[PDB]
């Protein structure tokens, strides 16, 4: 995971820095073929950079670090924030609750219910998985809607 | 649009929170390439594109070059009709013609 | 022949990483970002972000030969600086938790008795 791939990491850096440690100016005398398999080595290392910056989507670098280091310093005065309130200043119900908030919408709204009062079905049978009509995409069961169509009105309102 | 839309599912905020239809108007509009003729447009600027208004004139960098590749296929495309036409003539015998 | 065998352990290390950046860099961070509700979390993976391609950018100068590296260093620090700032606040966190525990325990004690 993690802790094995920046382990992976960090074995690609020391061999990084040994090749520094030998130094080959010496060498450029001798021969021109040795630069080309180091500078394809090298083109293969500025690769995965330029993919970075692609995904953050030398200057590159410094502009998206700058960019990086932005956004981390926000979620800490945030987290600060929070703990030492534990001019007008604006005041925000969100963050507070338990269960933080998540809009990605992976997977069809799953009801909150985890009760289910003056019920006709089993909850149970309430909370179920059906698959997709070709004609229609399948979408959770409202969970009282045997109760809606089936429960019978008290006579005082009609 | 999908910038914004990404923005507002992220920090959980509205779109026009991070930005207003008036203000996204003056980048379509306007378009600027730099980081200079972003953050100062109309009346004032929100908090979301001003943190991420060197994004918005790379994104107009990256927005432009598309729109110049389209322009020099266009021409080509009408000529072609007459000659359209012309092929029936040549499927058609000239025998027939005299028979007729 | 002596030359040989680094540039051979190297060689090996860049196909070795190669795929799991690849995996890693699959998804945009602004995806992966939305996906994970934790702020806890988020701090890690951008901080996780901060640190390779600080690396594989000293990496990358190192190849290089350029003469002077206090510009590269110093972003290493920074991303140090940082992490370090994450870690230290996650200890103050569990040695509150810890103290509450404590209390439970004494009040255990008590009934015991």
């Amino acid at each position: 995971n993690p802790d094995v791939l920046l382990s992976r990491v960090i074995n690609v850096v020391r061999a990084a820095s040994s090749l520094a440690s030998q130094d080959v100016d010496f060498y450029k005398n001798l021969d021109r073929g040795f630069s080309k398999d180091l500078k394809s080595k090298a083109d293969k290392l500025a690769d995965m950079a330029n993919e970075i910056i692609l995904s953050i989507d030398w200057n590159n670098f410094g502009n998206i670090m700058d960019n990086l280091l932005e956004m981390s310093d926000h979620s800490l005065d945030k987290l600060n924030c929070a703990i030492n309130s534990k001019t007008k200043r604006v005041e925000k119900p969100q963050l507070k609750f338990k269960s933080p908030i998540d809009n990605s919408e992976s997977h069809p709204f799953i009801p909150l219910l985890k009760e289910k009062p003056n019920a006709l079905k089993p909850l149970s049978e309430s909370l179920r998985l059906v698959d997709d009509d070709e004609n229609n995409p399948s979408h959770y069961p409202h969970p009282y809607e045997y109760e809606i169509d089936h429960q019978e009105y008290s006579p005082e309102i009609l | 649009y999908q910038w914004r839309d990404l923005i507002a599912r992220r920090d959980d905020e509205s779109p026009r929170f991070v930005m207003p239809n008036q203000l996204l108007a003056a980048l379509v509009a306007y378009t600027p390439t730099d980081v200079i003729g972003v953050v100062s447009l109309t009346n004032g600027v929100t908090e979301h594109v001003r943190q991420n208004a060197k994004l918005l004139a790379n994104l107009i960098r990256d927005a432009l070059r598309n729109i110049k590749n389209t322009n020099e296929e266009a021409t080509p495309i009408p000529s072609s009709e007459t000659k359209a036409d012309g092929i029936l003539l040549e499927t058609i015998s000239v025998p027939q013609i005299r028979d007729v | 022949e002596k030359i040989k065998p680094y540039v051979r352990s190297f060689s090996k290390a860049l196909d070795e990483l190669k795929p799991e950046i690849e995996k890693l860099t699959s998804k945009s961070l602004d995806e992966q970002l939305l996906l994970l509700s934790d702020e806890r979390a988020k701090l890690e993976l951008i901080n996780r972000y901060a640190y390779v391609l600080s690396s594989l950018m000293f990496a990358n100068m190192k190849v290089l030969g350029v003469k002077d590296m206090s510009p590269i260093l110093g972003e290493l620090k920074r991303v140090k600086s940082y992490m370090d700032k994450a870690k230290q606040y996650d200890n103050r966190i569990t040695k509150s938790n810890e103290k509450s525990q404590a209390e439970q325990e004494k009040a255990k004690n008590i009934i015991s008795n």
